[PDB]
Order: C-alpha cells, then sequence, then structure tokens
C-alpha cells in the first residue's frame, strides 16, 4: 500500500539551530509507488529544505538511503562539498513533517 | 426522524490524511435511515500531481423513517 510521505519539493525554510523543526508544508501526498518512501533533505549554503516521496533502491543527490526503513525521519550528514547537507527517510505515512536532528 | 446538521474535519474525525481540501465538510446524520445523498468535490495529490474528484455518498440530504 502507498504512502502518504510530503511531496511540497525545494522551500525556504526558517529551519535553524533547534533540534528539530517541521515542514511547514502544506501538501501530503499519496506516493506513487506502494514501494516509495519519503526523504528530507535540509541543505545550508539560506537554507532550503526539500521534501519528497522516493524509492530505497534508487539513489538521491548521488546518495543512498540506508536508513529507509526508520520510522521516524533523522538527519545525518552527507557531506557533499561546499554545503551543509543533511538527509533522511521515513518508513511511517508522513514521516517528514517533523525533523530530528 | 427530521434531517439534521452535523460537521466532520476529515484529519480530526474520520482522520482521513490524504485529503488536500477541504478541512471539512457538513454531511448531516440521522431509528431513521438516511434517504438521499450527495457527492462531495475534493482535491488530493498522487505524488505532486492535484488532482480533483467527486467522492459520493459524502453529504447527507433526505431522511426516511
Amino acid at each position: 500500500f502507498p504512502q502518504l510521505c510530503k511531496f511540497c519539493d525545494v522551500r525556504f525554510s526558517t529551519c535553524d539551530n533547534q533540534k528539530s523543526c517541521m515542514s511547514n508544508c502544506s501538501i501530503t501526498s499519496i506516493c506513487e509507488k506502494p514501494q516509495e518512501v519519503c526523504v528530507a533533505v535540509w541543505r545550508k549554503n539560506n537554507i532550503t529544505l526539500e521534501t519528497v516521496c522516493h524509492d530505497p533502491k534508487l539513489p538521491y543527490h548521488d546518495f543512498i538511503l540506508e536508513d529507509a526503513a526508520s520510522p521516524t525521519c533523522i538527519m545525518k550528514e552527507k557531506k557533499k562539498p561546499g554545503e551543509t547537507f543533511f538527509m533522511c527517510s521515513c518508513s511511517s505515512d508522513e514521516c517528514n513533517d517533523n525533523i530530528i536532528f | 426522524c427530521c434531517l439534521r446538521p452535523l460537521y466532520i474535519d476529515f484529519r480530526k474525525d474520520l482522520g482521513w490524511k490524504w485529503i488536500h481540501e477541504p478541512k471539512g465538510y457538513n454531511a448531516n446524520f440521522c431509528c431513521c435511515v438516511s434517504q438521499d445523498l450527495e457527492p462531495l468535490t475534493i482535491v488530493y495529490y498522487v505524488g505532486r500531481k492535484p488532482k480533483v474528484e467527486q467522492l459520493s455518498n459524502m453529504i447527507v440530504k433526505s431522511c426516511k423513517c
């Protein structure tokens, strides 16, 4: 059965130094494949937060989702060069509304 | 056995998280059984695609005893 994990794409965020910030996204989606999974990425130059629904076999941003089955999203640095880069992945339904660091 | 007014707020009562808008609607509740129903137009997303569709049997109208 397909998940709902938020698909609000790239957005400018007030997320900063707090342990956990909420996706202020207005749309909850019915993921296009039952296999899929949400991810939330929070790249820090200003800061953009990205929330989509994704597939655990496919790589995102040339990275691969190893904790894709975890029930609540958790961000770890992926050390993309030149930027602060964080990513996570859900197995729950609209996981990536609350990001935990 | 006369019609009645009730309000329902998808996320906070039915528990449906997939509906984008509306947040709720007024369906009515009728013992007296519901006679006539009608559909509710709603909006929701499959991935990022937004789509429109009527959900039939959402709004009650006539009551029959």
